[PDB]
């Protein structure tokens, strides 16, 4: 956000806690062209965007 | 990148290739024979944007 | 001579139907070096009285993908049509003329 | 990896299985192979949207791989290449396979 | 078209398909019957002649 | 018979060409099957003999 | 003047569709001829609206 | 030649279907009113001769 | 048939939903004529409405469509004469039909 | 409203836009042939023919 909402944290035990939310750039970058050889290449694709 | 007034750096072509050129041997190819290109194009009007 | 037929192409023995002998047949040759020419030839400056950017991307487009999609007709008639001839000519009824 | 291994010696997979007979290798084959382990995948993972596909478009997976680039007026190129990351799932499969 | 699209089949054996196609074929006799009237043609010509 | 099978061999029979191919693909399901966690659950202890 | 229905020269066969999206149904890319040039139209002109 | 193409057709392994080329075309063209003309040979090459 | 699911669709798509229901399910017409007696009844058919100046432009559009393919793609692919292809092609609906 | 585009060309076709109308009182050259300043300025549409 920019630095906007800036936002923090509490500080004390969070024992099990687990959030696998995340990826390497690399899994973004294969992701990005996985989706750009799943359309059609004329103007449907970018429309929507 | 947006390129500005350089007639040498004006992309013309957008490209992606869903195969490896080297295993047909197409590796001394134009690039354009070996990857799909995109092409989407959008009319503006200039009246709203003035 | 006897015993012999001539061909437009050339012909080689039947090899494993592995990856190599399907783009390296002189047929696929043939195609991917037009549809390379070609490409130049609708990007050239001389199209810009009809061709916009679009269209030229689109033409682009269009010729790339006849040229990248697989077809096993070079490999065909490269490796094993000339089987087929071969003993076809031997039961027909009219045997072959060539010149 | 599952396309490379029914190959002979495609890309650069290990190849534990490779005592098992193949004799089929043909695109055919690897679309077929392709779509069981995409449709494996989903099934799996309870995916919804297109996952993997596409890579087929052109009909031959044997040869599928990613890459991007643009081109100038001038005639330079960039061809930016897109590998794959290192993954779990795909090491402990050579662990089953030769187990 | 023809050169473009050039499917295969699945379980595609050169041996098994060419001998099972070409079997029939040999059940001819135009084969022989060919020779024989070729060499009728023969004779009738050098007597024509 | 996950692949290469279907249309062309019998029901009782199988694919001696294509085995590579169908006992990988059968593995990759084991492995796939497998993706869980091993959760803990309730311990005790035994009061009995044994 | 209703009693009449039009007849059909070459229907369009049923595999020519897609799944169902609870009431239509997508035309399939590898259907060409009239029908297909009607549907791009039409499409193009549900994207423009 | 038709009798020795007939032959051939009976007795050749290849099949044409034109199908996995309609599909990459059609990710690039749309026969609309507009794009048209310069497509009008593609699709005239894609119609379906029989 | 291996991943089916719902996902949301605009309102638009909703009318167009309906729509294909109501033309697919026919139109359900009351005739009450006067001058014949005691005869009302109702029978459904796929004639479309066309009451009004409103059906003309549908069936306008479909005819201009048509009448382009035609042109530009069917009658080159189909007709004989090299002279009628000749003044066929460079023929376009936008300046030689209406 | 020209720079609001990222279309390439879109300068020298603000260029033409105004060379159009000067065709008379103001010739200038034109590179490639076949191209003359009375050509409509949106045909610029290829870096070659700056």
């Amino acid at each position: 956000a920019n630095n906007l909402l800036n936002s923090t944290i509490p500080i004390s035990l969070r024992p099990t806690i687990l959030c696998p939310w995340f990826a390497s750039s690399e899994d973004l970058r294969l992701q990005q062209v996985m989706h750009l050889v799943n359309i059609s290449s004329n103007t449907a694709a970018a429309l929507p965007l | 990148p947006f390129t500005r007034l350089v007639q040498n750096d004006v992309i013309t072509n957008v490209l992606v290739a869903r195969v490896d050129p080297a295993q047909r041997g197409d590796a001394a190819v134009d690039i354009r024979a070996t990857h799909a290109t995109f092409a989407a194009a959008l009319p503006v009007d200039p009246a709203a944007i003035v | 001579p006897p015993n012999r037929m001539v061909y437009p192409w050339p012909n080689q023995p039947l090899p494993r139907l592995t990856v190599a002998p399907t783009y390296d047949s002189a047929m696929s040759n043939w195609i991917s070096t037009t549809i390379a020419f070609f490409i130049r030839v609708v990007n050239s400056v001389n199209m810009t009285a009809t061709v916009n950017d679009l269209t030229r991307r689109t033409m682009t487009g269009v010729m790339t993908a006849m040229r990248q999609v697989k077809t096993m007709t070079p490999f065909y008639i490269q490796h094993m049509c000339p089987t087929e001839l071969s003993v076809l000519a031997s039961v027909t009824v009219t045997p072959p003329f060539q010149v | 990896s599952a396309v490379a291994q029914c190959q002979d010696a495609g890309f650069l997979v290990p190849r534990p299985l490779d005592a098992l007979r193949q004799f089929d290798v043909t695109s055919a084959a690897a679309a077929e192979i392709m779509h069981a382990v995409n449709d494996a995948f989903k099934t799996a993972f309870d995916l919804d949207g297109a996952l993997l596909d596409g890579l087929a478009l052109y009909g031959d997976p044997r040869i599928a791989d990613l890459s991007a680039a643009y081109l100038q007026y001038g005639g330079n190129v960039v061809r930016e290449h897109v590998p794959p990351g290192p993954s779990h799932i795909h090491r402990t499969l050579q662990q089953v396979e030769s187990t | 078209v023809a050169m473009l699209c050039g499917q295969t089949e699945t379980n595609l054996i050169p041996s098994h398909h060419y001998g099972k196609a070409f079997a029939p074929l040999f059940a001819s006799n135009a084969m022989f019957t060919r020779n024989q009237r070729a060499v009728i043609t023969r004779e009738a010509f050098v007597c024509a002649r | 018979k996950t692949v290469l099978s279907r249309g062309y061999i019998d029901n009782a029979q199988f694919n001696p060409l294509a085995l590579r191919s169908n006992v990988l693909l059968m593995l990759l399901q084991f492995t796939l099957s497998n993706l869980k966690i091993n959760k803990s659950s309730t311990f005790t202890s035994d009061v009995t003999t044994i | 003047e209703y009693s009449q229905v039009p007849d059909i020269k070459d229907p369009i066969p049923p595999s020519a569709w897609t799944g169902p999206i609870g009431n239509v149904r997508y035309l399939l890319p590898s259907v060409q001829g009239p029908a297909r040039h009607l549907y791009d139209t039409w499409r193009a002109a549900a994207r423009q609206i | 030649v038709e009798a020795l193409s007939t032959l051939l057709r009976s007795v050749t392994p290849l099949v044409l279907d034109p199908t996995v080329l309609t599909n990459a075309i059609t990710t690039i063209s749309e026969s609309t009113t507009q794009t048209i003309s310069p497509i009008s040979e593609i699709l005239r090459l894609l119609q379906p001769m029989g | 048939s291996v991943a089916p699911y719902s996902r949301p669709i605009s309102g638009l798509q909703t009318m167009v939903q309906h729509l294909a229901d109501l033309y697919a399910a026919g139109f359900r017409y009351s005739v009450s004529d006067a001058f014949s007696s005691g005869n009302k009844f109702s029978f459904p058919t796929s004639t479309f409405p066309s009451g009004s100046t409103a059906t003309s432009t549908e069936h306008t559009a479909n005819n201009s469509t048509m009448m382009e393919y035609f042109l530009n793609v069917h009658a080159p692919s189909h007709v004989k004469s090299a002279s009628l292809k000749r003044i066929l092609t460079d023929m376009t609906i936008q300046r030689n039909y209406v | 409203a020209g720079p609001m585009t990222s279309d390439p060309h879109s300068p020298v076709k603000v260029f033409m836009a105004l060379a159009n109308l000067l065709a008379q009182p103001e010739p200038i050259a034109i590179g490639v042939p076949g191209m003359h300043q009375t050509t409509p300025a949106s045909q610029f549409s290829h870096p070659g023919v700056w």
